[PDB]
RNA sequence: GCCGACUAGGGAUCGGGUGGUGUUUUUUUA
């Protein structure tokens, strides 16, 4: 389950890529 | 309908229809009792019909499913048997004025012919190739199988010894059988 | 390139009928090609015919009695007058008086005669014959 | 709890009230269920009578309540049943035209499920509609399906045929 | 309570034999069974009888 | 087509409906229209042609149906008249009518002919001449070739048939061969196992005990009848069934083993599951009760009082707990002195019965039917009974009593009745 | 029917006729609920999550379990994908077949599955443009 | 010969899934009983995962390329 | 006849019973 | 080698899946 799980699929996910992005 | 015909010279007209029958539903079969006026017409549903009676005298009928064809018996002529569409052979009593028995086939059949020498036996059309011989005390398995045809079987008809029996087929052919052996003597 | 499921169902009813088969499954399955199916069968073309809904287009199971000769479905799709529809008949069936040449018009799908004798015109379908 | 406060309509009918003095009868005979049957409240009912005489309990219930009569509605239908027996107990939500009619036949076929719907297009043009059935309670539902033709007729104004495949009935 | 107990109670025996409808079996008609299933019941019954007409074709 | 002709014949009797509402329905002229109605009833030259139609005209003939169509009209407008109208229902104005309804009674058509029977059943009151009376005769001979035709009783023209045979029997004078009517009996028999359209024939079967009639199938006919009424479930139907069986109980001969097992189905007809089976064996229970011998009612009396405490006490519907207390209540009055006594023995037996509770509500509840009914201080021992069973329960009130709640409302109730009664 | 295939396979799952939930099935509907938007807060797709309910959870279907999809289901719980799984997974196969073939410069197979590859991508990113899913200004890398 | 409208319920079976009279799933589900724990857990036929105890984490199942094979030790139901 | 090698249980269907799926009234 | 939108088949074989069966195989290391 941990390694088919993707850290960058959802909204939220890039949402809080966006958020560490920056 | 009545036809003027010259089977005797005894008198000398009124040839046309007769009388006419107004049916709610479509009309698929048509059988007449022997001993008395009374038909029956297989459609829809299978009606009991009176010569002086313009609306179906009584209605027969095992389910909602149409009725294809029907024949009467020659010996026990209170006996009928009907063909429905779904692949089904019922038997009925005039006598108790109801179906009697109901047998499902794989196919359905397209005629049905009762034997004149035996009273309890009879004859299926099928649309496997095939001509299934019954007894109607048992059902539960056939009495003889004609295989020669290679098209459905479209009409079968004991011959009036009732030691032989003849089928018309969709493969353009006509193939008869004697009752005691499964495969056709000769083919037309 | 994929044909109309009206053609498709055409074809294989005419296939069908040339190699002698009695039951045809057709699928899929529309309002126009059952309502075809009943034309057909009020003029005794074709026989006992069947819906299975599969909760999908859905599937007609046909019975054939082997009177069919040829049907098709017509395109494109041009505009049909009544008082002219003869000649098209002429010109779209074997000879004047056999065969059916099937319309959509304001009061439905139907062959030309119940057609020319409501008085309504439409678009032609195909022909059945 | 008063047969009323089962009732949702304000003026109750004596019927419904006698069929909601039975359901609080079953909550308080009841240890536990009644924990489920008490927030389960229906509408209305519709007796209406069957070709074979008896007649049949069409109850008429809101849908989301409906799921919760659904996780109970077996024992419930079969107690009413010892309370109204010479009736079919069967519960109906209250709802496009063919979405409605075919989950009101799902509502009747329930517990039991469809396993397809045929209809059959004559020589003449006579229409004959059909209903295939599972055989999961196929004892049972093959003492009630006159009663599941006389509703279907009654409320959808239709002429439907069920079945049950695999048996020849 | 059933019927029986209570007739039991009184323990007299003249008592008892004055109340004849009460004593032997019960005639209570039997819950109509559904009509396709009596009528099924009728169609075996026809074809039972139907079976021994034809029968005396046999011989 | 058929659809059409069941449209036409809405409309003739939508047009019937006016004409009852009609001024010209009151007079004379009307009879006269009628009557116009019934007898208004009642080569080289091919070789030279072209033809270009390939289609032959098919043979119809649509005469027949425009006569039964104007036939049944002018029955249907005739019985409607005469039966509102009082005076033109004479002798005099429907002579003339009579060769037509004959003719109308061999008709094919079977709707024509049912209003040919409706209209004849009206007139089978009046008073006719020799040659205007053979036609109930002969109408009574023809019912029974329908009958012998048709298949099944259970038919619209067959039970008008019945119906008419019902009005022959019970007004004319002459009456059917015992083997005629045995023949009709036999065939109904069978098709009664579908009581439903089978109304009119009941009304034949009242006829038959109406006159006494001795027959036996209808012995066969009692039993089916009996039956009907516990176990079909239309209102009616029990009813026109509880009144024939009743009748024939009451006026038919019967062997003593044959009464006996006659009153052994009542009372076990009494435990029928369904609520309204029991229902309707109350009213002739009821009937038994309100108007019977008073031997007959001794020889059965103890039976009849237990069997009802039973569906008092212990029944799913209040209804059926409510009237056998009703029919109860009706009949200790009418219960003779020694029977009677059999009742104080049973009242007072459970109410001995200290030890169980459920034999207990037993004899406060039929205590209370016995007051209001007997009146209280006919039976000292029982009431003292009562009274201290009333204090032995009222005392044990406390939580650490064991006695059910059932038990202290019970107390209450016979005691509350005990008040109304006495002062004491 | 394959495209860029001459492959003709069928190979596919049969949804049920029965649109009903399992009789057998006694979980509540919002308990899926949750626990859908537990894995997909976790971070797997929406073809994931169906994998692992109806394998271990008895959730033969989203719809039929409790009338919603699940991308609906995350919809409603402010869950959803930024780019449809579909267009997402092309997108890094792309990405995986380009960083072989700097590589890797003799990969003339390689190449070629790219541009199947990429006007795959072409013919779904038109579509989901035109759908408005995917706001006009989108291009292709 | 076959009737195409009532086929043969073996023939039907034998047949591949899609191609049907009416196309539906021949997997199914199961109850399968943790050895170790005795709880039931609810299992695809073809489930993709290995499946695991909630409550002991323990293999109960094991992925293969049609029906995933249970675990020895484990008792399994159809439901 | 192949598969009967191995397996254990093939009932042998008579084909006089073969065409036949059910009957109504069981004898 | 007629061609096609075109039916039902036969044997053998490659890859995958389902079921059965009894020989290899094998044992709580996997």
């Amino acid at each position: 389950i941990d390694k088919k799980a993707k850290k960058d699929f959802y909204r939220f996910q890039v949402r809080e890529r966006k958020k560490q992005e920056i | 309908w009545s036809i003027n015909v010259d089977d005797y010279s005894n008198k000398n007209n009124e040839e046309g229809l007769i009388r006419t029958f107004d049916g709610e539903s479509a009309f698929q079969g048509i059988d007449s009792h022997r001993e008395n006026s009374t038909f029956a017409t297989g459609g829809a549903k299978i009606h009991l019909w009176d010569v002086n009676r313009l609306k179906p005298v009584s209605d027969l009928s095992w389910g909602a499913d149409n009725i294809t064809s029907l024949k009467f018996n020659q010996n026990e002529t209170d006996i009928l048997a009907s063909t429905g569409s779904d692949n089904s052979i019922v038997l009925y009593d005039l006598r108790t004025n109801s179906p009697t028995q109901k047998i499902v086939q794989t196919m359905r059949t397209n005629a049905i012919c009762w034997n004149p020498m035996e009273a309890f036996n009879f004859v299926t059309a099928n649309e496997d190739h095939n001509a299934y011989y019954y007894d109607m005390r048992n059902l539960s398995r056939s009495l003889n199988v004609f295989k020669d045809h290679v098209s459905a079987v479209m009409d079968v008809d004991f011959s009036p010894t009732g030691d032989e029996i003849v089928t018309g087929s969709y493969d353009k052919s006509i193939r008869i059988y004697k009752t005691n052996h499964g495969h056709s003597r000769e083919i037309y | 390139t994929r044909s109309s499921v009206l053609a498709d169902a055409l074809n294989a009813i005419n296939n069908a009928e040339k190699t002698g088969k009695r039951q045809v499954l057709i699928r899929p399955s529309s309002k126009v090609i059952i309502k075809f199916l009943q034309v057909m069968q009020k003029h005794g073309y074709i026989g006992e015919f069947e819906y299975i809904d599969d909760h999908r287009s859905g599937k007609i199971v046909v019975q054939l009695n082997g009177r069919l000769n040829k049907c098709g479905v017509i395109s494109p799709r041009f505009n049909v007058k009544i008082g002219d529809i003869e000649k098209w008949t002429a010109n779209l069936l074997p000879a004047r008086q056999f065969g059916y040449v099937i319309l959509t018009t304001s009061a439905g799908i139907m062959d030309h005669e119940e057609a020319r004798r409501k008085h309504v015109s439409g678009k032609i379908l195909g022909f059945v014959y | 709890s008063a047969p009323q406060a089962k009732i949702l309509s304000q003026a109750p009918t004596e019927l419904e009230l006698q069929v909601a003095q039975a359901f609080v009868e079953l909550e308080n005979s009841s240890p536990e269920l009644k924990a489920e049957l008490r927030p389960l409240q229906f509408k209305s009912i519709r007796e209406i009578d069957v070709a074979g005489g008896k007649k049949a309990l069409a109850i008429f219930v809101p849908v989301p309540s409906l799921a919760g009569f659904h996780k109970v509605q077996t024992k419930l239908t079969r107690e009413l049943e010892k309370k109204f027996q010479d009736r079919h107990v069967i519960f109906l939500a209250e709802r496009t035209l063919t979405a409605v009619h075919d989950k009101i036949l799902e509502d009747l076929v329930f517990p039991t499920e469809i396993v397809g719907k045929r209809v059959r297009y004559l020589v003449g043009g006579n229409k004959i509609q059909k209903v295939l059935l599972d055989s999961k309670d196929v004892q049972q539902i093959d003492y009630k399906l006159e009663s599941f033709q006389a509703v279907y007729n009654k409320l959808t104004g239709k002429q439907i045929v069920f079945e049950i495949p695999s048996e020849t009935h | 309570l059933s019927l029986t107990d209570m007739m039991n109670v009184i323990d007299d025996r003249q008592v008892i034999e004055n109340a004849n409808l009460l004593k032997g079996k019960s005639s209570t008609y039997e819950v109509p069974l559904p009509q396709r299933i009596q009528q099924r019941h009728d169609r075996k019954a026809a074809y039972e009888i139907s079976r021994q007409e034809v029968s005396k074709w046999n011989d | 087509n058929l659809r059409n002709q069941n449209k036409l014949s809405e409309l003739l009797r939508r047009y019937l409906l006016g004409l009852n509402h009609n001024s010209d329905s009151e007079s004379e002229s009307i009879l006269k229209f009628c009557h116009q109605l019934f007898q208004e009833s009642e080569e080289k030259e091919d070789f030279f042609l072209v033809n270009l139609e390939s289609k032959s005209y098919t043979i119809n003939s649509n005469s027949l149906l425009l006569n039964s169509t104007l036939q049944k009209f002018a029955l249907d407008l005739l019985r409607n008249v005469i039966t509102r109208h009082r005076s033109f229902l004479t002798v005099s104005h429907l002579e003339g009518f009579i060769p037509f309804l004959r003719d109308s009674l061999l008709s094919e058509n079977e709707g024509v002919v049912i209003s040919t029977l409706r209209i004849l059943i009206t007139l089978i009151r009046l008073d006719f001449s020799d040659e205007s009376s053979e036609i109930f005769k002969n109408c009574a001979r023809k019912v029974l070739n329908i009958i012998k035709v048709s298949p099944s009783t259970s038919s619209e023209l067959c039970q008008m048939g019945l119906k008419f045979l019902s009005a022959f029997i019970r007004h004319t004078d002459s009456t059917l061969k015992d083997t005629a009517l045995s023949y009709v009996l036999g065939r109904v028999l069978p098709d009664l196992n579908e009581p439903s359209r089978q109304g009119l024939a009941f009304n034949f079967l009242k006829a038959l005990v109406s006159k006494h009639i001795m027959l036996p199938e209808l012995y066969d006919i009692a039993d089916t009848t009996r039956e009907i009424m516990v176990t079909n479930h239309s209102k009616e139907i029990r009813d026109v069934s509880r009144s024939v069986y009743y009748q024939f109980l009451m006026e038919y001969d019967q062997s003593k083993g044959r009464l006996e097992k006659q009153f052994k189905f009542m009372v076990d007809n009494l435990q029928y599951p369904t609520e309204s089976g029991r229902q309707s064996v109350m009213e002739l229970i009821n009937l038994i009760i309100t108007k019977a011998n008073p031997a007959l009612l001794s020889k059965l009396s103890s039976s009849f009082f237990l069997a009802l405490v039973n569906v008092s006490f212990n029944d799913d519907a209040p209804r059926c707990r409510e009237m056998a207390s009703v029919l109860i209540s009706t009949m200790l009055p009418k219960l003779e002195n020694k029977d009677l006594e059999i009742v104080e023995k049973y009242i007072a037996a459970w109410l001995k019965q200290v030890d169980n509770a459920s034999f207990l509500n037993l004899g406060l509840r039929t205590y209370k039917v016995y007051l209001k009914s007997i009146g209280f201080e006919h039976t000292i021992e029982l009431d003292e009974l009562a009274i201290k069973r009333i204090r032995y329960i009222l005392s044990d009130t406390s939580v650490g009593s064991e006695h059910q709640w059932d038990l202290v409302y019970s107390a209450l109730n016979t005691f509350s009745s005990y008040m109304e009664a006495t002062e004491s | 029917g394959r495209m860029h295939s001459a492959g003709k396979g069928i190979s596919s799952s049969a949804i049920p006729y029965s649109r009903n939930a399992p009789a057998w099935f006694k979980l509540s509907s919002e308990s899926v609920i949750e626990q859908i938007v537990k894995y997909a807060r976790k971070g797997l797709t929406p073809s994931q999550i169906g994998v692992l309910l109806r394998d271990a959870h008895g959730v033969t279907q989203a719809r039929v379990i409790t009338g919603n999809k699940i991308m609906r289901i995350l919809k409603s719980n402010g869950l959803a994908p930024e780019i449809p799984e579909d267009l997402y997974y092309l997108i890094k196969k792309a990405v995986s077949v380009r960083k072989h073939l700097e590589r890797n410069r003799k990969d003339k197979d390689a190449k070629f599955r790219l541009i199947l590859i990429e006007s795959r991508i072409h013919r779904l990113a038109r579509y989901y443009r035109t759908v408005a899913v995917l706001p006009p200004n989108w291009k292709y890398e | 010969v076959q009737d195409l409208l009532h086929p043969t319920a073996a023939s039907e079976a034998r047949k591949h899934k899609l191609k049907t009279l009416v196309q539906g799933p021949r997997s199914y589900f199961l109850d399968v009983k943790c050895p170790g724990c005795l709880n039931i857990t609810t299992v695809f036929s073809h489930a993709q995962t290995a499946v695991t105890c909630e409550s002991c984490s323990t293999i109960l199942c094991t992925p293969t390329g049609g029906k995933a094979k249970l675990s020895e030790g484990t008792s399994f139901r159809r439901k | 006849a192949n598969e009967r090698r191995t397996r254990k249980d093939m009932p042998y269907i008579s084909e006089r019973k073969k065409q036949i799926v059910g009957t109504v009234h069981k004898y």
